[PDB]
């Protein structure tokens, strides 16, 4: 057989759903990891027969159970089921998402919340900044970026933004469609203000004598919006 | 400044102050009491977000730069149940606090810098508990342990050599090469170890040779033997070299009763195993030291939480374990003065009221070593449906009760056994043995376990997968449970003084080894959130426990939480 | 699905009991693994159906395997099957006693027994001691404790009972009940007659010399039937 | 001659062990399952079941390299590590090597910056070690053009070169024609079949947490996949354009795959396009060097490890692979490892 | 439960929480913020009291028993103003809160365990500050160390071979063979002591060698040439190697001026000495850089508080130690562009705006070395006079203020310096350097120091006496003072890299020899209760000074506090 780790841990899958399949047969209200296992035997199953594509698989693993076949509290528990099956075309991973629905009341692990809102970056006075992408590729930019050094095909007044980031939640982006033109808000960089990296256009304390250091070098690479006075004055580091 | 609805700030990255979370599918409710974030300088790690080069990782980095950082963890400790990032540097936890960059955001403190060198766990949505102790491990199957590490324990404290009778019966490893068989065994194993020795003898010598010998201390159990001679002498030597005792009392009362016994402890440190006397201990009285201020009172956790099934499964399993007939009315007598369901009932209160402070598990001597964490936070459950909201919570959550219960396996059992320096809560200093939790599972099956500052254990979907979801999903050994690296992330406890004379080279020891400490200066007052003293008296003749003159007790339950929802089997 | 060890043996073991039930099926007389894996994959899905209690359950376990269903000689080998299964109220030991009767001729291990009887503590002469629980809780004695220390609310004539033990068969035990009276026999002690802890009231060799000091030390610590006589003379080492 | 083993090899085929330099040190069970697939080398980086390892191939810092390299004497495999080349910080990338890793990393999650790039390129010729990359996805801090600015005309191997694991929407898949780089494929994109594109799409919802309502998310989804690209993948490897085959295991690859997808692109070409013109007779050796060398010569060469393993040559480690022909490539019958059977 | 008269119960123990008390002779009043204590078991030694044996020193003490403990003391600490006791173990501040005896008393953790190894020390009605820290020394004469040691006072920062026309100018030691001199010196001598090399070259592999022979830093001076070549060159080694750098800019703007200066430093990180510039800057402007990000400026005492005398002193001192003529025009030129007075004047308010951060002497060289901390707090005096209480004040206090100037000669230089993980504050797992005031002498006079948590200077009566305390009483060496007793409780700060050479063992040093770290990655935002920037701007002309657009100015006194009520000259 040359049977692989994989096919052993398939087949103990396999008759984990089986015996959960046997338990729904008699009358038995399934728990969590019953519910798992019914639906990746009947996806695994199902691909092994090969008469349906992963995306049919994707749709039928949440008609297996009703929200009346699983005890309380298991429809919650279980948002998605991923199962990689063999088809007649290789290997694929099917994920099917929220196979059961809630019918009763139990949540574990719920969430209480107060319903006040955060204030994030508080004490920070956010500037508006409009930005148009004149590249034809999408362009995308964290919270934390230092939005100086964003992607030189976007345009806007550079000089406005140094030492400033995107005053929006930390972890979030904002999006650029090729030639999408948008307004964003910026608040400046907290904590040292040492900017490092990005594009290597700082490299060393943020402050209005960086500034004019930064506006040059941006010059010179051709990054869109930056308007740095000619006649520029080098200084000793550069 | 910007306005973020509390509902996608939680989506983000956790509750915040003020929310509460349930634990698991019970009716326990954790509030949130503090937050250590600044809003809008959180720590994300992926695609685009903010751990990166530059902005959260630090291109300057400090000199006491983390390896490992968990960002955004719900801690549920002894100590607060609060948010705050939590970083590990060498093993131990460097800094509890918000973390980031210095450079490029304002509160920021050396000990939480995270550089190019730093490890990113994202704990967003997730709880963190210190690793669990277990201080009641009969030592009879090597497979005890990853079972017990799958459940959240991460420090087995016991005696035993094995399959044979006399540790299927006593937590004892006797004898100086009998430790050195156990010590040498235990280099194999994902677990932080210690060992008592033999307590039933007379003989001052034979006690201190294997207190010199690496064990941490004594067992006293009736089957070699518990009289108060040898209470006396263990207590004595265990005086002199500073080891924690622990008792399994005469339930026979064949050399006295439970009063000739606390006589012979002599109002010193006693640590006693499975209080309420189901698993042994004076008919039918043993659990009125469990009021005393000098006694450390543990349970073991089949009694609890009290269940219609209790009383006929311990009434069978005592039939079994000591080849009981029931044709034979001395053995039935035996029977009956044992099990005593009034003393199981009041079990559930006293763990309620703070009397019990240690919950244990006497593996496979009448314990389950996978269930002790489980059923707690059942008996915890049981309780709060039963009694309510107790009267020492400030706010509609279940924080104080919540202490209280996560104490029984946490800081007291290290307290009462000379580790609390080491292990058991999360606190700077520490050693980083912890474990993840997602609030639906909590407290049945864990995310993953950190042991020594790397990950041990995890959930993990199948090798072959593209990406670790997919099932079927269990617990697979880390990279930490494998090579010389499990020598780095495991401690072997041993007595000071045979970490002194070099236990460690002598035998040829890899692991860590690290002596226990403070065990014979601690008493009752020093159990976290159970520390109460009281008068106990049981009736003789019904059995009835009656504390400060009230009568306790509780009702079974015939369906608990975190049993059929999470098990297959 | 979150499995641990203890769920991949138990599913081993309902896969076992499972192919139990097909042989027995077929009409296989089934072996001693058989038999035990049919009993004990029998139990767990029984507590699973959450149906039937723990001792409902240690009867049921008797009636599965009728005495024709098995191998001649596994009735005899099948003392007790146990069994943790996980019922609505938590986990729970099962075991069920002698499930199978015997009905064949084949014992393995059987045992050939000489119809003579055994003689124990050959050559000691036993006297007898009347003795009575006053205390209200149960005192049990086993065969090798030195009787002259039991339980101080045991009341017997202590004197004549130092340096004894019951003379009983080895490892077993006499119970007094709370108010029961009766008379047991005593033996002397062996060996060097070295008696050491048990209430620490001797703690050296016995003899007559330190039966007055133990006489003594049990009076001054209100051992019932101890009479010592009064001005006790001290020795150099008590 | 007395000292001598026999092992009969008549009726069989004996190939050097597989090389995979994308893996994710994820899980420990990794190992095993490349092990009985024929791969008797694994380069990667990782601590685990972490985020950033989920994400990265990536082993950060020296107390994390002394972490895996005490792991790793458990294994029945040969490992080698990279560290994190996400940083603008010279001593921090100096350090990593000289405590022990073989390379670098620079993965997009970390930040894939040019400066990071450059000086990790800089460090990394100072130390004779390879630079792996995984590209800036969302164009961030430039396009593609940029980023081979940053690389400036240096060896650098590009891990899942035509994108759908990441890199430069669309237009990665353009520096597999560069003389510098050394591209390299994972092996989810191939061979392309009707389930790829929808099998890739819901994978990329998962791991990112992307939600359909959303446009943005639709948005960055539909410029990641491109089937487009996908199916000029397995023709670059037909044409020799593309010349290492990988894994990105549990991180969208199949770490037990490797060499059974090499093989089954190669059968599909050829079944496409029929036999190579650059055969000399009735079959396809020439054709079957081309893939066969994507996992064991090429990814040999280019971690610098291909003196000692990678091909059957005499002087190289004994790290050897048995098949039988009617299960060449998907299963095979003994893998000898450093000389002995493991 | 008894009542006790607030009035009697400081007079016990000291002042509590919410009593307030005067420092010196000034008119800043400090609150107590916190207490520690449990009312009713205060730590007192004497007869009859509560530290003996079996009541407050335990019979059964903890492993981690104490060295010392200092009891009832008011700690006054950048971290807050409250009363607590100190634990002192092995060098180290191992605890602070309660302290006692577990046995007998209720809230006593095993790091603040009083037992039969503890010496007790009385600190009720007394201050405990940590030990200052000097950082603009010149090492011109080693009888400036007993004076800086005897104003409080523990740590000097500097550089300098002793009476050479070099060291008069310059705080450099320059090269190898002059830095092993002075750190063989260093073994005499009662403080913690760390050398700054020279700066002043363009040669990379010289700077580099001055470093791994045992530099903790690089003084620029002007004296030796301040140009922007040399300024570039060492602060890429100094980043190289993460030590600090200080700078004595150009006053004759020989090369450039401030901004060419600025330019040179190119953000990176810069310690400037006497920024307001009379001991020397780029006239008249030099003061404007206090304003920077990358910027850590520091004041010499000389100009502080600023008084009537302050400018003909200053004009005076400046014609002789240049060898000025009156007679010359151009003399007088660079004398009038040098003094100042309205620079003078704003420096004041500077330092309360928390704009100028730290605090040091220039000893010998237009400094007082044992003057820092008195000088430091009569600018606040005066500040308060003129300014009245600061905004940030919570309550009738000036706690704010007291943490704000304190901050200046104790956290700030240590951060500046890279020394701040073990000196720099009363914190726990820091150095035991700490000085005892009474609070009518706070400031000038100290009761004792504590070097290493050994007693080494004192108030101390004549040898003879029966008592300690009758006259005549001065500052005396303790025991920690001599012996190889003086090699424990003193540190010599290296550079890392010279640590990782085995500096101590190759030049066979017995003190202690710590590295510093952290000191390339801080801004003026890493100062505590000082990171203020502004946009400064100098008149060339009026010489005034604005900040924000803003004059800044403050009135000379003609009278200090903590001068002539305290002192015999
Ligand atoms: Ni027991
Ligand atoms: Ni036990
Ligand atoms: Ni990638
Ligand atoms: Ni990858
Ligand atoms: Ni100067
Ligand atoms: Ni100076």
């Amino acid at each position: 057989m040359k049977l692989t780790p994989k096919e052993l841990d398939k087949l103990m899958l396999h008759y984990a759903g089986e015996l959960a399949r046997k338990r729904k047969e008699k009358g038995i209200k399934l728990n969590y990891v019953e519910a798992v296992a019914l639906i990746s035997a009947h996806i695994m199953e199902e691909a092994r027969a090969g008469k349906k594509t992963a995306a049919e698989l994707m749709q039928e693993g949440r008609t297996l159970l009703k929200p009346d076949d699983v005890m309380d509290g298991v429809a919650s528990m279980i948002h998605e089921v991923g199962i990689e099956a063999m088809f007649p075309d290789g290997t694929k991973l099917v994920t099917v998402h929220t196979p059961i629905e809630a019918n009763g009341k139990l949540v574990p692990g719920e969430l209480f919340l107060k319903n006040e809102d955060i204030t994030i970056n508080e004490g920070k006075k956010a500037v508006s900044v409009k930005v148009k992408n004149v590249g034809d590729r999408p362009v995308q930019i964290g919270s934390h970026f230092h939005f100086f050094e964003v992607n030189r095909c976007l345009d806007f007044d550079r000089e406005k933004t140094f030492g400033k980031r995107l005053d929006i939640a930390s972890g979030t982006a904002v999006r650029f469609e090729p030639g999408e033109e948008k307004s964003v808000e910026l608040i400046d960089i907290g904590g040292n203000r040492r900017i490092f990296g990005f594009n290597a256009l700082v490299d060393r304390q943020a402050d209005n004598e960086s500034k004019k250091i930064a506006l040059h070098r941006a010059k010179e690479r051709g990054f869109h919006g930056t308007k740095s006075d000619d006649n520029y004055v080098k200084t000793i580091k550069e | 400044m910007k306005k973020i609805s509390r509902k996608e700030y939680v989506s983000m990255y956790g509750p915040t102050t003020g929310d509460k979370v349930r634990l698991g599918d019970t009716d326990l409710i954790a509030e949130v009491e503090h937050d250590y974030t600044i809003y809008g300088e959180e720590l994300k790690f992926g695609g685009g977000k903010t751990l990166r080069e530059g902005m959260s990782q630090s291109n300057n980095p400090s000199k006491e730069e983390l390896d490992l950082i968990i960002t955004n963890a719900l801690i549920v400790d002894y100590t607060g149940i609060y948010k705050a990032d939590i970083g590990i540097k060498d093993g131990k936890i460097a800094g509890i606090g918000k973390g980031g960059n210095k450079d490029m955001q304002d509160g920021v403190k050396n000990n939480l810098s995270v550089g190019p060198a730093t490890e990113a766990l994202a704990g967003e949505g997730l709880i963190v508990t210190a690793g669990g102790i277990d201080t009641h491990i009969h030592f009879i199957s090597p497979q005890q342990i990853p079972t017990a590490f799958a459940s959240g324990v991460t420090t087995m404290i016991g005696g035993g050599t094995g399959p044979a009778d006399g540790t299927n019966a006593t937590t004892i490893t006797p004898g100086r090469r009998n430790l050195k068989w156990m010590l040498r065994a235990a280099e194999e194993y994902s677990m932080n170890l210690g060992f008592l020795a033999k307590g039933n003898t007379s003989n001052d010598a034979s006690l201190a040779d294997q207190i010199e010998a690496g064990a941490i201390g004594f067992k006293i159990h009736e089957d070699w033997g518990t009289t108060p001679s040898a209470i006396n002498h263990a207590l004595d030597v265990a005086d002199k070299y500073d080891v924690q005792v622990a008792i399994h009392t005469d339930t026979l009362n064949e050399a006295g009763c439970v009063e000739d016994t606390m006589a012979a402890i002599a109002g010193r440190t006693m640590h006693t195993f499975h209080t309420e006397g189901a698993g042994g201990g004076h008919a039918p009285d043993i659990i009125k030291v469990a009021g005393e201020h000098n006694i450390l009172p543990a349970s073991t956790n089949p009694t609890i939480p009290f269940t219609v099934n209790t009383e006929a499964e311990h009434m069978d399993m005592l039939m079994v374990c000591h080849h009981l007939d029931k044709s034979i009315k001395e053995d039935v007598q035996f029977a009956d003065s044992r099990i005593r369901p009034q003393t199981i009932a009041a079990e559930d209160t006293l763990h309620d009221m703070g009397i019990f402070s240690i919950t244990s598990s006497d593996s496979q001597a009448m314990g389950r070593v996978g269930e002790v964490i489980t059923r707690t936070w059942q008996t915890a459950d049981k309780n709060k449906k039963e009694f309510g909201r107790l009267k020492e919570e400030k706010g509609d959550n279940d924080n104080f009760r919540i202490k209280r219960y996560l104490s029984k396996y946490t800081i007291n059992p290290a307290i009462a056994h000379g580790i609390s320096e080491y292990v058991g809560s999360v606190e700077v200093g520490k050693v980083a043995d912890l474990v993840l939790w997602s609030p639906a599972f909590f407290g049945v099956k864990p995310n993953m376990i950190i042991k020594g500052g790397f990950i041990a254990l995890s959930q993990m979907g199948d090798a072959n997968a593209s990406i670790p979801t997919p099932q079927p999903v269990y617990y697979r050994e880390m990279f930490a449970h494998h090579g010389k690296a499990k020598y780095d992330a495991n401690i072997t406890f041993v007595s000071q003084a045979a970490y002194d004379k070099g236990i460690k080279e002598e035998l040829g020891l890899e692991r860590q080894v690290l002596p226990v400490k403070n065990c014979r200066n601690i008493t009752k007052k020093d159990m976290q959130f159970n520390d109460t003293t009281a008068h106990i008296e049981v009736n003789p003749e019904t059995y009835h426990v009656f504390v400060d003159g009230k009568e306790v007790t509780s009702k079974p339950a015939n369906k608990v939480s975190l049993a059929q929802l999470f098990s297959i089997f």
